[PDB]
C-alpha cells in the first residue's frame, strides 16, 4: 500500500448522473511486466 | 499493367489516403484536451515545485532510477526515436542504473541498446489523456517491485511541447524521503518531526511528477502526430491521383488492345 | 522420350521455352491466314498444349509400369500470370513453381513463392 493509493482511494469515492472527461479519469487499462537478464515474468494487471 | 492490379492498388491506397486524414482529424480535435491538460499539470506543477524551491532540495553526493515516458502507440513522428537517444545518451555516463519504461514503443530503442537494464515496463497506457490514478497506480509498482526508496536519484525522461508544431526531450528529478528531509532550507517550514512528512512527500510527488510527465508527453505526441499525418494525407495524395492517371493509361490501353483483336480477326 | 515409356524406362522431359513454342505456331497460323483469336494467336492454341502434355503420362501395370515426367516451362510479362498463354498452360499442367523475381534478389534462390505453388499429386509421389 502506498500514500498515493490512500488517496486514489478517495478519489474513486467522488465519483458519486451529470458526470462528463470525468469517466475517463475513472478507470485504465495497465498492464505491469517484470524483467530479467531481455526475458520476463508474467504481465499481470493493475 | 494489369487489368485489376493498378485498381485494387489505388484502392489500398484511395482508403489510406482518408485514413491518414481521419486519424489527422482524430489527432487535432484531441488536441484541446491536450492543450488543456497540459496547463492544468504545469500549473499544478508550480504549486508542487514551489516547495522544493524555498526548500532548496537537491541530490545527495551506483544506483539511479531511470523512468521512460511514452506510448504504444505508433505513427506520431520521431517522438520515440528522439527522446529515447535522449535517454540512452545519458546512461552512457551512468551505465550503472535500471530503466523502467512506460510504453512498449520505447522499450524498442532501450531493448537493442540496453536491454539488462530495463527492469519493469508498463503495457497499453498511451492511447488516452493520463490520469492520477494510474500514474499513482504505477508509482506504487515502482515504489514496490522497484524499492526506488532505495535510489540514491530518480530521472523522469518525458517530452516536453515547446512549440505546436516541435517537440522537445527533457529530464525532471524525483528526490527520495532521506534527499527531502535533508534539504539545506527544509527546516524553513514548520513540520512536526513525526509524522513521517518527509516520507509521505516523496511517495507523493513521485505520482505526480509522472503525471505531469505524462500530461505533457501524450501532449506533446498528439500534436506530434497530427504533423505526422497532414503530411500523410499529402503523401497519399501523390498517389491516389499518381496512380489514378497510370489506371486510365491501362483503361484506354485496355479498350483498344481488346478491340485490335477484333478488327483483326475480322478482315478474314 | 514416350519410347523410355513404352519400354519400361523413366523419361523425363523438359519444355524450354513453351512460350516461344506458341509464338512461333502463331506465325505458321497468321501467314496460312487462320483467323487470329485473342493476343493475335490462333484459336487452337489451347489444344496446342493440351495434346503436348497429356502425352507424359505412368503408364499401368499390364503396360510395363513405364511413365514420363513433363516439366513445362512458361514466361510471363511483368509478373502476369493473368496473361492468356499462361493460364492456359496452367489449367493443364497439375503443379505450378511460380518464380518471382523480387524473391530472387532479396536472397531467396530459387526464387519460389509457396503461395502460389502447388503440387496437386502432393505426398502421393514423395519419400515417406
Amino acid at each position: 500500500i502506498s500514500y498515493a493509493a490512500y488517496l486514489n482511494v478517495a478519489a474513486q469515492a467522488i465519483r458519486s448522473e451529470l458526470q462528463t472527461s470525468v469517466l475517463n479519469r475513472s478507470q485504465t487499462d495497465a498492464f505491469y511486466t517484470q524483467y530479467k537478464n531481455a526475458s520476463e515474468p508474467t504481465p499481470i494487471t493493475k | 499493367a494489369t487489368l485489376k492490379e493498378v485498381e485494387m492498388r489505388l484502392k489500398s491506397i484511395k482508403n489510406i489516403e482518408k485514413i491518414t486524414k481521419t486519424m489527422k482529424i482524430v489527432a487535432s480535435t484531441r488536441l484541446s484536451k491536450a492543450e488543456k491538460a497540459k496547463i492544468s499539470a504545469k500549473k499544478m506543477d508550480e504549486a508542487e515545485q514551489l516547495f522544493y524551491k524555498n526548500a532548496e532540495t537537491k541530490n545527495l553526493d551506483p544506483k539511479e532510477l531511470i523512468v521512460a515516458i511514452t506510448s504504444d502507440k505508433g505513427l506520431c513522428g520521431s517522438i520515440h526515436s528522439q527522446l529515447a537517444k535522449a535517454v540512452r545518451r545519458h546512461l552512457n555516463d551512468q551505465p550503472n542504473a535500471d530503466i523502467v519504461t512506460i510504453g512498449d514503443k520505447i522499450k524498442m530503442q532501450l531493448l537493442r541498446t540496453h536491454p539488462n537494464n530495463i527492469k519493469l515496463s508498463i503495457n497499453g497506457i498511451g492511447k488516452d489523456a493520463p490520469t492520477f490514478q494510474e500514474s499513482a497506480l504505477i508509482a506504487d509498482k515502482l515504489l514496490s517491485v522497484m524499492k526506488a526508496g532505495t535510489y540514491p536519484k530518480i530521472s523522469i525522461f518525458y517530452n516536453d511541447p515547446v512549440s505546436s508544431l516541435s517537440f522537445e526531450p527533457s529530464e525532471k528529478p524525483i528526490f527520495n524521503a532521506k534527499t527531502i528531509e535533508q534539504s539545506p532550507s527544509f527546516g524553513k517550514f514548520e513540520i512536526d518531526t513525526d509524522a513521517n512528512v518527509p516520507r509521505d512527500l516523496f511517495e507523493y510527488t513521485l505520482a505526480n511528477q509522472m503525471l505531469t510527465a505524462m500530461a505533457q508527453g501524450y501532449a506533446a505526441e498528439i500534436s506530434a502526430r497530427r504533423n505526422a499525418m497532414d503530411n500523410a494525407s499529402k503523401n497519399a495524395g501523390d498517389m491516389i491521383n499518381r496512380y489514378s492517371i497510370l489506371y486510365n493509361r491501362t483503361r484506354q490501353a485496355v479498350i483498344t488492345n481488346e478491340l485490335v483483336d477484333i478488327i483483326t480477326g475480322a478482315s478474314s | 522420350g514416350e519410347w523410355f515409356r513404352d519400354n519400361g524406362k523413366h523419361a523425363l522431359i523438359v519444355y524450354d521455352d513453351l512460350s516461344k513454342q506458341a509464338v512461333a505456331y502463331r506465325q505458321l497460323s497468321l501467314l496460312l491466314r487462320r483467323p487470329p483469336g485473342r493476343e493475335a494467336y490462333p484459336g487452337d492454341v489451347f489444344y496446342l498444349h493440351s495434346r503436348l502434355l497429356e502425352r507424359a503420362a505412368k503408364l499401368s501395370e499390364k503396360e510395363g509400369s513405364g511413365s514420363l515426367t513433363a516439366l513445362p516451362v512458361i514466361e510471363t510479362q511483368g509478373g502476369d500470370v493473368s496473361a492468356y498463354i499462361p493460364t492456359n498452360v496452367i489449367s493443364i499442367t497439375d503443379g505450378q513453381i511460380f518464380l518471382e523475381a523480387e524473391l530472387f534478389y532479396k536472397g531467396i534462390r530459387p526464387a519460389i513463392n509457396v503461395g502460389l505453388s502447388v503440387s496437386r499429386v502432393g505426398s502421393a509421389a514423395q519419400v515417406k
